RNA sequence: AGCGGCCCCCGGCGCGCCGGGCCCGGGUCUUCCCGGAGUCGGGUUGCUUGGGAAUGCAGCCCAAAGCGGGUGGUAAACUCC
RNA sequence: UCAGUAACGGCGAGUGAACAGGGAAGAGCCCAGCGCCGAAUCCCCGCCCCGCGGCGGGGCGCGGGAAAUGUGGCGUACGGA
């Protein structure tokens, strides 16, 4: 679309857009990120504050599957198991429970947002954390581990 | 109460049998022969020993050990080294002192 | 037989049959030239080890090589750069000794075709070394169907290319973390794979 | 010469770059290659499967992972023993062998051996001589119903078991599992100070 | 344009014989044998790599071992897998 | 794809990997040593027959040469005899 662009309309001012007492030189400030420490201080000091230094230690062969855990709330808990039998739980007289897999879903570890619907559950997970866990106590239901 | 098999603690791990399969052969390098000792302790008869241990033998007949291991590990390498050859010469002295007291 | 224990006295270095030995053997192969050739190798058992099987086509020399690293060629010293780049005495060569053995005697019989080296003795500024050559249109090697892919094109002067094992050490392969920088073929194309850009056609 | 507000960014382009640059306007016309070099191979080979031989089922390391069942190299040397075929034949009539792999566990020792009986008995096997059979060659009327397979065999499937909704035990409401966690978390960490100190009073106790 | 025709040449591969070559395999149990040495590794100096109390390579001196050896990304000993 | 990431670096400018996972392709093997079979081994010269524009096979050679400082067969870490 170069007919769309700022050159086409400049054909024929004399300077191009970049003045004329400081013209459009190559490289007045340095090439690149020049002067972090003496004269560019102000925008890193003002727009990126630690640029500079060092913390904390060093781990060298890392690997990111040792610490792979992916995350749920208990507010979408139910969307992992269709609608029907979210229905048949609500409905049946006995006391029964619908079992919940996450592992099978694809997450390990239970957190616990929001509010939670009144009717028994039996949760299957590796990991929990105490409120979500205390959740589900205070419903009704269990929360039981897996390896 | 209720024991589950528990992802984080000392035992963890899914439960799965395990069984008993032979070895893999190549699990075994040159242990060992018996006709591998018949020869080189024939070669050891015929050719003596080195001189860094025609020291080491004149400082353990003084009852020296730390010495000669800081006197056998400059020169042979690691501490281990050291100690599987010191348990050697601990032997190879002790049945000349064996066959002297005979 | 023999040949288990041999092979237990050749690691007698340091005893005084075989101080004797080389005490003898390096003086005789002082008088000598640099390269010359033996009807018959003194190590039988380590040449068998390699491929050296005693019939007609194969060739052993033996050739001595001095001793040291490699000052720059350049004047007085005059080295011209930055004062990084000014070393010239202490550099060190990157291929070993026994591959420049191998093509020393690779280049000036150039109808043959190395198949590997070994040690023989040392001096203060000479090391010593046998070689093994093999003619490659002999009947007896032709015929062979076990070993005639020696005398395929491909295999010509092995040497120079860094094939023989004294050149596969200086090239830095193998597998593991301990050898991350050849994965390819070799440092280079483990470079080239790199540093490319890969532009597709949509992005 | 950075502006207001933008983000720090470090571009890799300071080497030489415009002369080391692989275009890929072969694609087009390179699938159309491999099209042709696999199926004139998938007429060479007449009545024989298109995709190899079959392979074997194995987990997936790496925690991430290891809740799946994919495709493998080999079959082992105990998964041939068992099931009674010889290490060479394996070879000459489509199974794929590496000698490299254990065995650890059983369950998939026996799932193994189970998924050869069903190959050894859906193998359609031709005679050499077209005259003459041996014990355990095939009949004439098979082979005019020979024919190929394509895709891989038996594929690999990840199933699932079921379970229905039980109700739940007076028990399981007393159960605590986060100081459980945490306990074995701790136990895990005080396994050398706890079988040390012991040791210390134990030396101390002699007087 | 068309599984249109004709005339040559070289093959790929299928079948008959006529020649010579090679007599070889399983399973189950008893007794025997079994591995690469101036290299591994250690100190040091120099180039190198993302590799950081030293990833690799090269040089000098020292120089091994068989229930042994190397690896198990922080140097060091004692340990178990 | 992980990744412009763990890490290096007047820790400033800047350089910068691999493993796992999904895919293309799919193929695996032999010697030395340890031992057993009466050098059970090759190459070249001689005469004849067949074929010979990639110099080969079978028959004969009191015809000559290399190899016991080791030629061939079985046999190589998935164990083997
Ligand atoms: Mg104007
Ligand atoms: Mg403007
Ligand atoms: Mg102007
Ligand atoms: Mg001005
Ligand atoms: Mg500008
Ligand atoms: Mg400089
Ligand atoms: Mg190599
Ligand atoms: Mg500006
Ligand atoms: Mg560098
Ligand atoms: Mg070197
Ligand atoms: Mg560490
Ligand atoms: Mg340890
Ligand atoms: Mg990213
Ligand atoms: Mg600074
Ligand atoms: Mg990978
Ligand atoms: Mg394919
Ligand atoms: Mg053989
Ligand atoms: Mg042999």
């Amino acid at each position: 679309p170069s007919r769309l662009r700022k050159t086409r309309k400049l054909r024929g001012h004399v300077s191009h857009g970049h003045g004329r007492i400081g013209k459009h030189r190559k490289h007045p400030g340095g090439r690149g990120n020049a002067g972090g420490m003496h004269h560019h201080r102000i925008n890193f000091d003002k727009y990126h504050p630690g640029y500079f230094g060092k913390v904390g230690m060093r781990h060298y062969h890392l690997k990111r599957n040792q610490s792979f855990c992916p995350t749920v709330n208990l507010d979408k808990l139910w969307t992992l198991v269709s609608e029907q039998t979210r229905v048949n739980a609500a409905k049946n007289k006995t006391g029964a429970a619908p079992i919940i897999d996450v592992v099978r879903s694809g997450y390990y570890k239970v957190l616990g947002k929001g509010k939670l619907p009144k009717q028994p559950v039996i949760v299957k997970a590796k990991f929990f954390s105490r409120r979500a866990e205390e959740k589900i106590k205070g419903v009704g239901g269990a929360c039981v581990l897996v390896a | 109460a209720l024991r589950y098999p528990m992802a984080v603690g000392l035992n963890k791990g899914h439960k799965v049998t395990k069984n008993v399969s032979k070895p893999r052969h190549s699990r075994r390098r040159g242990r060992l022969t018996k006709h591998t000792k018949f020869v080189r302790d024939m070669i050891r008869e015929v050719c003596g020993f080195a001189p860094y241990e025609r020291r080491a033998m004149e400082l353990l007949k003084v009852s020296k050990d730390k010495r000669a291991l800081k006197f056998i590990k400059k020169r042979v390498g690691t501490h281990i080294r050291a100690k599987r050859k010191r348990e050697e010469l601990s032997s190879v002295l002790a049945a000349m002192r064996k066959a002297a007291a005979k | 037989g023999a040949y288990k224990y041999i092979q237990e006295l050749w690691r007698k270095k340091q005893s005084d049959v075989m101080r004797f030995l080389l005490r003898v053997r390096c003086w005789q192969y002082r008088q000598l030239s640099a390269l010359h050739r033996a009807p018959r190798p003194t190590r039988p058992d380590k040449a068998r080890r390699l491929g050296y099987k005693a019939k007609q086509g194969y060739v052993i020399y033996r050739i001595r090589v001095r001793r040291g690293g490699r000052k720059r060629p350049v004047p007085k010293g005059a080295t011209y750069g930055k004062p990084v780049h000014h070393g010239v005495n202490q550099l060190k060569f990157a291929r070993s000794l026994q591959s420049v053995a191998e093509e020393r005697a690779g280049r000036h019989c150039g109808a043959l075709r190395v198949l590997n080296s070994y040690w023989v003795g040392e001096d203060s500024t000479y090391k010593f070394f046998e070689v093994i050559l093999i003619d490659p249109f002999h009947k007896a090697i032709r015929r062979n169907p076990d070993t005639q892919w020696i005398t395929k094109p491909v295999h010509k002067h092995r040497e120079m290319r860094g094939l023989t094992s004294a050149g596969r050490k200086s090239r830095g392969l193998g597998k593991g973390h301990k050898f991350h920088h050849t994965i390819g073929g070799s440092r280079r194309a483990a470079w080239r794979r790199r540093n490319t850009l890969q532009l597709h056609r949509y992005r | 010469a950075p502006s207001r507000n933008g983000m720090i960014l470090k571009p890799h382009f300071h080497k030489d770059w415009q002369r080391r640059v692989a275009t890929w306007f072969n694609q087009p016309a390179r699938k159309i290659r491999r099209r042709k070099a696999r199926q004139a191979r998938a007429r060479r080979i007449a009545p024989r499967p298109a995709a190899g031989p079959i392979r074997p089922i194995v987990r997936c390391p790496t925690v991430r992972y290891h809740t799946k069942v994919r495709a493998g190299r080999g079959f082992s040397l105990e998964e041939l023993r068992v099931a009674g075929i010889h290490k060479k034949v394996a070879r000459t009539i489509g199974i794929s062998v590496d000698p490299r792999r254990r065995n650890k566990s059983t369950e998939s020792l026996q799932a193994n051996v189970q998924r050869l009986k069903e190959y050894r008995s859906k193998l359609v096997l031709f005679p050499r001589k077209p005259s003459a059979p041996k014990k355990g060659d095939s009949s004439a009327e098979e082979l005019k119903l020979a024919t190929q397979l394509t895709g891989p065999v038996m594929p690999i499937r990840n199933v699932f078991k079921k379970e229905k909704a039980r109700v739940i035990t007076e028990e399981e409401k007393n159960f605590k599992a986060f100081a459980s966690l945490r306990m074995a978390r701790a136990n895990a960490r005080l396994f050398g100070i706890r079988a040390k100190r012991a040791k210390e009073a134990a030396e101390q106790d002699v007087e």
